[PDB]
RNA sequence: AUAGUAUAUCGGUAGGGGAGCAUUCCAGCGACGUAGAAGGGAAAAGGGCGACUUUUUCUGGAGUUUCUGGAAAAGC
RNA sequence: AUUGACCGAUGGAGUGAGGGCAUGGGUGCUAAGGUCCAUGUCCGAGAGGAGAAGAAUCCGGACCACCGGCUAAGGUCCCG
RNA sequence: ACUGGAAAGUAUGGCCGAAGAGCAUGAAAGCUGCGUAUCCGACAUAUCGAGCACCUGAGUAGCGCGGGACACGAUCCUGUGUGAAUUGGCGGGGCCCAUCCCGUAAGGCUAAAUACUCCCGAGAGACCGAUAGUGAACCAGUACCGUGAGGGAAAGGUGAAAAGAACCUCGAAAGAGGAGUGCAAUAGACCCUGAACCCGUCUGCCUACAAGCGGUAGGAGCGCCAGGUGUGACUGCGUGCCUUUUGCAUAAUGAACCUACGAGUUACUGUUUGUGGCAAGGUUAAUUGUUAAGACAAGGAGCCGAAGCGAAAGCGAGUCUUAAAAGGGCGCCAGUCACGAGCAGUAGACGCGAAACCAAGUGAU
RNA sequence: GCGGGGAACUGAAACAUCUCAUUACCCGUAGGAGAAGAAAACAAAAGUGAUUCCCUCAGUAGUGGCGAGCGAACGGGGAU
RNA sequence: UAAGGGCAGACGGUGGAUGCCUAGGCUCUCGGAGGCGAAGAAGGACGUGAUAAGCUGCGAAAAGCUGCGGGAAUCGGCACA
């Protein structure tokens, strides 16, 4: 049958123009005052999935 | 000529066949290694599994929302308008754009500014970028949003 | 390419016909021919073959002997493939063998075979003929008069011609086809190709 | 279609069983015993092709030693005198000359002694 | 393998890659068979190498097969 | 200087029970064919020769054939 | 005419064909037989206007409490307790209100396009061919096993034709030797062919002072038929194979032997790649028409490519971040459809193997 | 086919929500088919009008110890 | 030398592989049909022959009885004598 997309991956990742995968950063949810502003600003940015994990993320999204 | 058919070189290839002796280099363990989960019949990969450590599709948060009234425009750039007109035209329109296979029938068109539109044209599109509209009007054209 | 036209008695009438150059004088694509013939034979297949797997055997699922203590090899149920009269593992299953070829690919392979015929000089154009009644001896005369009767020959006809079909049916090395249902396999399956002067016009408009 | 290579499968066994004729007991005709014995024998033959060159050179030297000693000279001193004089006759030729043509051997000795 | 005959290289388990043989059936062009087919016994000869192939003779008494392509119930 | 041994992209893996020896160490009793690390090496996945017979000590990396020659470690009274 | 036990074979020379499908006949038959193409046939039986406010479905719609179905852990159903209005009405448009739009619950009936095969008729297969294919080609759900529910085999072939061996010899007769039939009896009833393991007899060479995975490399003599073949006095070297292991002659695992059987397959959805078609475009799906399942022609719906950035509104070779900018992030500065192949997931998914769990029955001989 | 009842092994690499599955199985009862069926319907100022079945839409919108998983409709193209 | 044994060959025994073959299977396509039964069904028991175990057919009218249509020399089922 048809391949099924993982429901959690399709709410956490996105594709870019050249094929890289967009992602958010962790450690940004609730324990915030003790962290530095530089740390929090770096964590607020979007990032890309690492090369060693692209295969697993693509399998989760059905090679998308 | 059915007695002398031949396919192109390198077009057909024999399939791999495992577990049929030592000379093939694929017998015995038949490419599976020695023991463990991966050697058994019926093993399949658990796609998100990482051995028990919290997987990447769980360590990371969800983000965003999808708008149920989103509007998307098919981008038709400036250099296409001058190319199509000269090839085939001095008044471009959606029904003409569809007739030349450049856009589907039920699709909305916005004109952008990637190129030059030197030829003087009257243009009927659903949407126009600020720079794209100025490019036509400067080149002695007309812009009709409809 | 223009060819002379003969009558039933196999005598040139001076009248000539022209063959479209885009149909009969291209460079043949031999890989296109290979794929069209492979597809034709696959579409003729009827894959009605089957052997019984383990879940299809008539034996009971009961465990034959207790797991430990018997002194022999451990055994489950009577349908095991290791047993005499047991399950057949990975046997035939009913299959559909058809596959797709692009429409433009099939058109090119039709032209390559006709080009091969035109190049090997195995194309005869004969004037259109119709019999009053079915007679196998009548149709043998045309083949003997055209000097194509000792090897497989294909007759291309433009219309039904029921009388002609019945006259040529009993003869071993004779094949009849309609000019609009021409395919690659049937062209290459006969040494000689006999076109009627009205089948040329049909082919020229259709397979251009 | 169903494919079973009965004739071919059985022909492979029959060819090898011709090679195991002459063996002791079940090693000549019982298939899994005979094939085991034949395969082990082929390993011996690869090793014994090499040892043949060792055994035949040792036999040439022993015969040369006896022939030289009848003319008051050991093998080591005779060989040292030949290599000093540039004589390139090999040990197989000299041993043959020692055994079957003793007068020619005596001329080689008389040239270096 | 590189350069187009020269230089280098050729021990191998897990494992990756390349190139082939045999088997059953199909299409096409063709062959063989009661003046003896398949199968079975014996012998001889071949292959860069091999999986294997060919010939002769006895038995046997009716089917068998080259090449090119195609598909597998395709090898203990 | 170096037969080219390095890296990127992308298809396919296996492995994730190691072991001996030498050197530097911890632990143990300055015991263990013990145990835990580091640096090499060999066995693993490596045949041939010497050591009487020994996985890793000494010499040495097997494309095939040869009733040719030179050597290594180690030897040259006989078995040899 | 030849070969042959027997022509249908082979070589000549004819003929029919709307019939050159096939099966049978002493070998392989268009012209020997039954048939085939085509045409013709049933006594039976079977089937085929204005106004007006009168009406328009009640324990119903709706509601509380507890459950169920909807893709779903507003809409639909209801066990329990309640409970409207009436065309200016009532219900729905994903809490809810307003407006607008759509529709008329609490009555009912309806062909086609869809699902299936105990069965009848006509066909087919790059399906099996007697340890295969149904458990069952024969006798089969039989024999046999079980109190019962239930479980459940093995087993095809003389020959063209029984012409299935009158009669004799040895034997008390079982068995054979002959005779005869036959192309063949080493086709003689367990009968086509007739392999291996296993078992005999004969002939040739070796063997009673000799000690280890049984071979391998040398090497006399002897025996047969011109240098081939059988044997092997004597000599050198040599602790099977598989699997599992750091490491096995291992006193770790495994097999009596032979013949036969026995384990990465297929479908669908992706992805990479070898080979092709078309190319800023590529490609049809269901289905339809003609012809006679295939073949040819239609079918552009949809899908991918063609612009990105942003959570989004939205801007656009830019965009987001900023009060703005600079900086910075992401972008800008040949695809598509197939064929073959590798791999992945879903299916039992390379094969054999549990202890167990659940449902419906059978048993207190 | 339509009704009445209704598991567990298994997956979640444990397991209770969830899954297996409105399956297996048991019972009742039609027909050549059955069920459905003629809007108290969809839609979104643009429109289509009974039911059924196929191709798409789409592994999408959603749902979910937001885990494993589950998974539409509108619209378009057909059969009738 | 050979009580015995080893190897090779020749000829046999046993056994029933292999090759060839088919009488039975397997998967489907097209068309039809989709029931039988109180006027007693499905499924059975017992019988039934010149001869008669078992199957088949039949039912004390018992391998069968009467008409109508077909067809033309053999026939009393498998199945002999
Ligand atoms: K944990
Ligand atoms: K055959
Ligand atoms: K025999
Ligand atoms: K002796
Ligand atoms: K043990
Ligand atoms: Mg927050
Ligand atoms: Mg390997
Ligand atoms: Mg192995
Ligand atoms: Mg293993
Ligand atoms: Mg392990
Ligand atoms: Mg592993
Ligand atoms: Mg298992
Ligand atoms: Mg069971
Ligand atoms: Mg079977
Ligand atoms: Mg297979
Ligand atoms: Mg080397
Ligand atoms: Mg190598
Ligand atoms: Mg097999
Ligand atoms: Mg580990
Ligand atoms: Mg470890
Ligand atoms: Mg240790
Ligand atoms: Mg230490
Ligand atoms: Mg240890
Ligand atoms: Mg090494
Ligand atoms: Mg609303
Ligand atoms: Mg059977
Ligand atoms: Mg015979
Ligand atoms: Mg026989
Ligand atoms: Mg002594
Ligand atoms: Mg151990
Ligand atoms: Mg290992
Ligand atoms: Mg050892
Ligand atoms: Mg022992
Ligand atoms: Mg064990
Ligand atoms: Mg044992
Ligand atoms: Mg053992
Ligand atoms: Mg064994
Ligand atoms: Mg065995
Ligand atoms: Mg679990
Ligand atoms: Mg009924
Ligand atoms: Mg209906
Ligand atoms: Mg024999
Ligand atoms: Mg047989
Ligand atoms: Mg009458
Ligand atoms: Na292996
Ligand atoms: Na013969
Ligand atoms: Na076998
Ligand atoms: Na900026
Ligand atoms: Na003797
Ligand atoms: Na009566």
């Amino acid at each position: 049958p048809k391949l099924k997309t993982n429901s959690g991956a399709k709410k956490r990742f996105a594709l870019t123009g050249t094929g890289k995968i967009k992602r958010k950063h962790a450690f940004k949810s609730h324990i915030l005052t003790k962290k530095t502003k530089k740390q929090k600003r770096n964590l607020t940015y979007f990032s890309t999935v690492h090369k060693v994990d692209e295969n697993a993320v693509k399998q989760l999204l059905c090679l998308r | 000529n059915l007695s002398s058919l031949k396919p192109a070189e390198g077009a057909v290839k024999s399939r791999k066949r495992i577990g049929r002796g030592p000379g093939s280099g694929l017998g015995g363990t038949s490419t599976r290694g020695h023991k463990g989960a991966k050697s058994r019949s019926g093993y399949s990969k658990k796609i998100g599994f990482e051995g028990g450590q919290m997987p990447i599709q769980r360590r990371l948060p969800k983000f965003g929302f999808k708008n149920i009234n989103r509007v998307e425009y098919k981008p038709i750039n400036l250099s296409v308008l001058q190319t199509l007109s000269e090839a085939n035209l001095t008044k471009i329109s959606v029904e003409d754009l569809i007739a030349a296979g450049l856009v589907s029938r039920n699709s909305l068109v916005k004109i952008l500014a990637n190129g030059t539109v030197t030829t003087a044209l009257t243009v009927e599109a659903h949407a126009f970028s600020k720079t794209a509209e100025e490019a036509i009007v400067r080149a002695g054209g007309s812009v009709v949003k409809l | 390419m223009e060819l002379s036209v003969y009558n039933i008695k196999g005598e040139d009438t001076g009248k000539k016909v022209v063959l479209d150059d885009s149909i009969f004088a291209i460079e043949p694509n031999d890989h296109a021919i290979y794929l069209d013939v492979k597809q034709y034979m696959a579409n003729q297949r009827q894959g009605t073959h089957k052997a019984k797997e383990r879940s299809e055997l008539s034996g009971s699922t009961r465990k034959l002997i207790r797991q430990k203590g018997s002194g022999g090899a451990r055994r489950g149920d009577i349908n095991s493939p290791l047993l005499s009269g047991g399950a057949r593992v990975f046997g035939p299953r009913p299959r559909n063998y058809s596959f797709k070829l692009n429409k433009k690919l099939k058109a090119l392979a039709r032209r390559s075979a006709l080009s091969y015929k035109a190049k090997n000089n195995e194309i005869i154009v004969v004037e259109d003929f119709n019999f009053d009644a079915p007679k196998t001896k009548a149709f043998k005369a045309i083949s003997a008069a055209l000097k194509v009767g000792e090897k497989k020959v294909l007759y291309v006809l433009p219309e039904v011609n029921k009388n002609v079909y019945l006259s040529a049916r009993n003869l071993p090395n004779t094949n009849l086809i309609l000019a609009n249902l021409i395919n690659t396999y049937t062209v290459l399956a006969s040494k000689n190709l006999v076109l009627t002067e009205r089948s040329v016009a049909v082919v020229n408009e259709l397979f251009k | 279609p169903r494919s079973v290579n009965h004739v071919a499968s059985r022909a492979k066994r029959k060819r090898i069983l011709k090679l195991t004729r002459g063996y002791f007991g079940a090693r000549k005709n019982v298939w899994t015993v005979a094939k085991n014995t034949w395969e082990k024998g082929l390993t011996y033959a690869y090793r014994d092709r090499k040892s043949k060159k060792r055994n035949f050179r040792a036999l040439w030297i022993q015969r040369i030693n006896a022939a030289a000693r009848l003319e008051g000279m050991s093998y080591s001193r005779l060989m040292g005198a030949l290599h000093a004089n540039g004589i390139e006759i090999n040990r197989k030729v000299l041993a043959d000359l020692a055994m079957n043509h003793p007068e020619a051997f005596r001329a080689i000795v008389a040239k270096v002694k």
